[PDB]
RNA sequence: CGGUCCGGCCGGGAACUCAAAGGAGACUGCCAGUGAUAAACUGGAGGAAGGUGGGGAUGACGUCAAGUCAUCAUGGCCCUUACGACCAGGGCUACACACGUGCUACAAUGGCGCAUACAAAGAGAAGCGACCUCGCGAGAGCAAGCGGACCUCAUAAAGUGCGUCGUAGUCCGGAUUGGAGUCUGCAACUCGACUCCAUGAAGUCGGAAUCGCUAGUAAUCGUGGAUCAGAAUGCCACGGUG
């Protein structure tokens, strides 16, 4: 990916950390079904205003080293290639060809 | 291309893993991430210095980070202060309380990623690759190796066709599972681009 | 009573660790009901090779973790001490359960 | 098969007659794997083709084989270039599976209800040499016989 | 669709503005983007320019435009034909 | 073996007989049999006028046969006024819920001419 | 005294505790009919037992864990020849013969990477 | 083996399954024939396995200046108040059309309905989410348990046993579309999935042509995973039947 794309992607990860309990709380009070129904308008009115780069649906799980979108692992946090990279190097832990 | 990379067909046969700790999914990730950091700063530093296997093991919250060099006395420098600062900078990388071991490599010229960085160092320097090839494979022979290959690629001596060339003395079983294929790559950043150095050094046969 | 459960990568590490272990409990206290071998999650990664297409080009790696249970049912004074602070550890991760 | 001359696999006989034959038919029928409903089938028709014919349950199958059952076949060739279709005396053992083969066919071809029950009408028209099995394997000693010319 | 429980979605922008426009009750057709917003009650009689991409196609909201949300009246791709 | 204004299959099982109502499926129809007080099993043939009754008036109390027609053609009438994505689709006869068109369109779209 | 035989057939793990006296099946505390519904199964099972002396002569406790039915009913049949052959060791013989001591070494194949099955390839057009 | 809540659940037991760790075992080693007395081949015994036992990983020198400067690196050139950067909306989902690869079908070896048996492999803490309640259902509410051979996903489905439909464009087929919904997520209009009710296209085995597969294979049946908030008929695995 581009430096960009990465620092956009760092920007989402930092909001969604800062507004987590924010959003949290009113994502909490929208489900509550013995609430409001002014209060729960209210709350995804409020939801609606907090910075969208602050929701996790919103974030990309790109390569910490690379920045790919895409061909992605969670165990790593990589790219398909640079886990193979890793892999053949001897960089990750446990893993190896496998057959059976 | 479609030759297996030597050191990770044998992983659980004849090599050991440069990262050598357990962690669960959760942290796995950022473990690794860490170590590819240290890893960097390390051949950052220790360019100079003739390292090859940076090895990264974790107990109870602390890096112990074994790095094999062929010239401990630059990185060890006087008593420990050239260790000292590179031991807090590991230590910022990661966040954990780190150690730092620094492991003679008798014999460099059969480590297979310190002859890929001299053949490199040699490149950028503007020698004859095929002459250094030719040295390195020279070097091997003398030290005791069964056998060694070693092969650069692409933009040698700034011809605009990209060939690919290999010198091959000895014994070099690729496909043998219990050979010590000690193999590594190292990327010459010529003016005419990336000349690309592949090594295997078929240390011996184990059982 | 002490439920002593090692998980790790390399089997021969944790089968000499283990060992280890169960030395260090057997001499300083009393019990130990063996190693006991738990089931090795198998971690199967299947991973495109190539940088870009030739997708039935791929390396199915995997991450074998083996689990180690020791179960000791006699916590001596002496030998509960001995198992945090004197066993040490290479690349394994050891959950001691009380 | 170029160079492995192989020795073919030994099936399990039928359960309720011990006949290799039956459940080799019986294989042949079946479809997805479905041994269990194929063989259910076969032994109803075979059930029905008793109660029909009156002799018993697998001598009248055999009887019913023999019938759809083809002495000559046709093959291939090209020596020199045109077609020369060369009649050859098929092997016995292919022979019987050839014949159950073309009876699944008949039956799937057939417009009765169940499969079973189409089954066991082709099995009778063999029998009685009247229905679609019956009238393949004339058609191929018919083919074999005109190129009897060639042999 | 949106849940029941969850209640109709408006754009907080747009809501502000109608409730703005229907106050006054000046006319005047709203520039609006959020085309994911539900048309409400309040919303008939008013006339919205609905983004769709590249130009703001203004639609006059009717009483029969009410449950349906703003984009659907605003064609985002302009096909003819082949 | 009238219900709902159309005719019933006179052989068929009730379940199913039922069906051929329009705006009566599977579901609608057992619901339908419950209400009366019917097994599945029985057909048309060996079913009373006082048992039929009953269906029918059942059957009454759902939106069925030219009343759902009316509806649901009502439906897409005011659809195609909105001018709506989905109205739009309507009008073209191309696929409303948002499938390719691309490609395999061809139930709304009709059989391929060139 | 328990003469016994562990069968494995697929993904089954029979394990045939053999007595002498009688002959009944109980398969995981059910009858032969009842477990195995259907007959090839309770054939195979029973095969040995008929290719060797068997009419009231020994009953025969069974579980099975793993597998479908054909597999298991193989299994079973593997432990029973097992037993047999731990009671008498004469009776291998005949169980040679027949093809019974033979653990059916065939699993399922892998799923192999670029084919959708163990060896169907994907559809090929050439141009 | 004793006790009974007839549940391995509880004393217990280390047998069996099972779980991994270390071994033994397969090498034409042995017998016979053929073969130059050789290699070896054919057959035979023993053996779980037989002649590379099965499956995988393993891809020589090179080929196609094959693919990738959009993983990443990188020479060169080019843009540098724009070919850089941030945002909202739209598009990548367009649709006379043509091709590829799939799934579902066309049905009775089937569907539908009730009863009932048998898997393996996995995944899971911003997670998996029993039980209980509400909800026809997708799901909702409360909420233990479990970083998991424990708890959960999770009742395998084909199958089997009864019943029904009786060859119909049908109780096949499920497209399509109307209505009502559920969940995810700031947000489901463009443009998600799944549910319910309704609707019930084409399609009755496919022209020329053409692909896969030699065994636990094909065919068929389900189940899991990865990425993933959500969203697979794709991919990667797993077993069943065969
Ligand atoms: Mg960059
Ligand atoms: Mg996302
Ligand atoms: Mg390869
Ligand atoms: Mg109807
Ligand atoms: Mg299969
Ligand atoms: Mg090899
Ligand atoms: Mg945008
Ligand atoms: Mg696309
Ligand atoms: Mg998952
Ligand atoms: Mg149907
Ligand atoms: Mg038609
Ligand atoms: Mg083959
Ligand atoms: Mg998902």
């Amino acid at each position: 990916a581009k430096q960009s794309m990465k620092a956009r992607e760092v920007k989402r990860v930092a909001l969604a950390d800062k507004y987590f309990a924010k959003r949290a709380e009113l994502k909490a009070i929208i489900s509550d079904v013995n609430a409001s129904d002014e209060d729960r308008w209210n709350a995804v009115l409020k939801l609606q205003t907090l910075p969208r780069d602050s929701s996790p649906s919103r974030q990309r799980n790109r390569c910490r080293q690379t920045g790919r979108p895409h061909g992605f692992l969670r165990k790593f946090g990589l790219s398909r290639i640079k886990v193979r990279e890793a892999a053949m190097r001897g960089e990750i832990p446990g893993l190896k060809k496998a057959s059976w | 291309g479609q030759k297996v990379h030597p050191n990770g067909i044998r992983l659980g046969i004849v090599k050991p893993w440069n990262s050598t700790w357990f962690a669960n999914t959760k942290e796995f990730a950022d473990n690794l991430d860490s170590d590819f950091k240290v890893r960097q700063y390390l051949t950052k530093e220790l360019a100079k210095a003739s390292v090859s296997r940076i090895v990264i093991e974790r107990p109870a919250k602390s890096i112990r980070v074994t790095i094999h060099t062929a010239r401990p006395g630059i990185v060890i420098g006087k008593k420990g202060e050239d260790v000292e600062k590179l031991r807090k900078v590991v230590a910022d990388i990661a966040g954990v309380p780190a150690q730092i071991n620094i492991a003679e490599v008798r014999k460099p010229e059969l480590d297979a990623k310190l002859v890929a960085d001299s053949i490199t160092s040699q490149l950028e320097r503007r020698v004859m690759f095929r002459r250094a090839m030719k040295r390195a494979v020279q070097n091997a022979m003398r030290l005791g190796a069964k056998g060694i290959k070693v092969e650069v690629s692409g933009r040698l001596g700034g011809a605009e066709i990209a060939r690919t060339e290999w010198y091959r003395e000895g014994r070099v079983p690729l496909h043998t599972l219990r050979a010590d294929i000690d193999y590594n790559t190292s990327e010459a950043h010529t003016t005419y681009g990336v000349i690309g150095v592949k090594v295997w050094i078929f240390k011996g046969e184990l059982g | 009573r002490i439920r002593i459960r090692l998980k790790a990568f390399d089997h021969r590490l944790i089968d000499q660790a283990t060992a280890e272990i169960v030395e260090t409990a057997k001499r300083t206290g009393a019990q130990v009901r063996g190693p006991i071998p738990l089931p090795t999650r198998k971690e199967r990664f299947t991973v495109l090779i190539s940088p870009h297409v030739n997708k039935d080009a791929r390396d199915q790696y995997e991450i074998r973790t083996h689990l180690r249970l020791v179960d000791i049912v006699e916590p001596t004074e002496k030998t509960v001490d001995a198992l945090m602070r004197l066993d040490l550890a290479a690349g394994v991760d050891v959950q001691i359960s009380l | 098969p170029r160079r492995r001359v192989i020795g073919q696999r030994k099936i399990l006989p039928d359960p309720k007659f011990g006949s290799e034959l039956l459940a080799k038919f019986v294989n042949i029928l079946m479809v997805d794997g479905k041994k269990s409903t194929a063989e259910s089938i076969v032994y109803s028709a075979l059930e029905t083709l008793a109660q029909r014919s009156g002799k018993s349950e697998l001598e009248a199958f055999e009887v019913a084989l023999e019938n759809v059952r083809p002495t000559v076949e046709v093959k291939s060739r090209r020596v020199g270039g045109s077609t020369y279709q060369v009649p050859v005396e098929v092997r016995p053992v292919r022979r019987n599976a050839l014949a159950m083969r073309w009876i699944v066919e008949a039956a799937r071809k057939r417009g009765d209800k169940s499969m079973a029950l189409r089954l066991a009408n082709e099995l009778s028209d063999a029998a009685e040499n009247k229905g679609t099995a019956v009238k393949k394997r004339e058609d191929v000693h018919r083919m074999a016989e005109a190129n009897k010319a060639f042999a | 669709p949106r849940s029941l429980k969850k209640g109709p979605f408006i754009d907080l922008h747009l809501l502000k503005k109608v409730e703005k426009a229907v106050e006054s009750g000046d006319k005047k057709p709203l520039r609006t983007w959020s085309r994911r917003s539900t048309i409400f009650p309040n919303m008939i009689g008013l006339t919205i320019a609905v983004h769709n991409g590249r130009q703001h196609v203004p639609v006059f909201v009717t009483d029969e435009m009410v449950g349906h949300k703003l984009g659907e009246f605003a064609p985002t791709r302009t096909y003819r034909g082949h | 073996a009238r219900i709902a204004g159309i005719n019933i299959p006179d052989h068929k099982h009730a379940v199913i007989a039922l069906t051929s109502i329009y705006g009566v499926g599977k579901t609608r129809s057992k619901a339908i049999l419950a209400a009366a007080g019917i097994a599945e099993d029985v057909k048309i043939s060996e079913l009373s006028e006082g048992q039929i009754d009953t269906l029918r008036d059942e059957v009454a109390k759902f939106v069925v046969e030219g009343d759902l027609r009316r509806e649901i053609s009502m439906s897409i009438k005011r659809l195609m006024d909105l001018g709506c994505y989905r109205g739009l689709r309507h009008r073209r006869g191309l696929p409303v819920r948002g499938q390719r068109t691309k490609t395999n369109a061809r139930t709304r779209k009709g059989p391929r001419k060139p | 005294n328990q003469y016994y035989g562990t069968g494995r057939r697929k993904s089954s793990a029979a394990r045939v505790f053999i007595k002498p006296g009688n002959g009944k099946i109980v398969i995981n505390q059910r009858s032969l009919e009842q477990y195995f519904g259907r007959e090839t199964a309770r054939m195979v099972v029973r095969q040995p037992l008929e290719l060797v002396d068997m009419v009231e002569k020994l009953d025969l406790y069974i579980t099975v864990k793993g597998g479908g039915i054909s597999g298991q009913a193989g299994a079973i049949r593997h432990g029973i020849t097992r037993a047999l052959m731990e009671y008498d060791e004469s009776l291998r013989s005949e169980l040679r013969k027949a093809g019974f001591v033979t653990r059916d070494a065939r699993q399922v194949e892998r799923k192999k990477v670029g084919l959708r099955k163990a060896r169907r390839r994907p559809q090929f057009s050439k141009r």
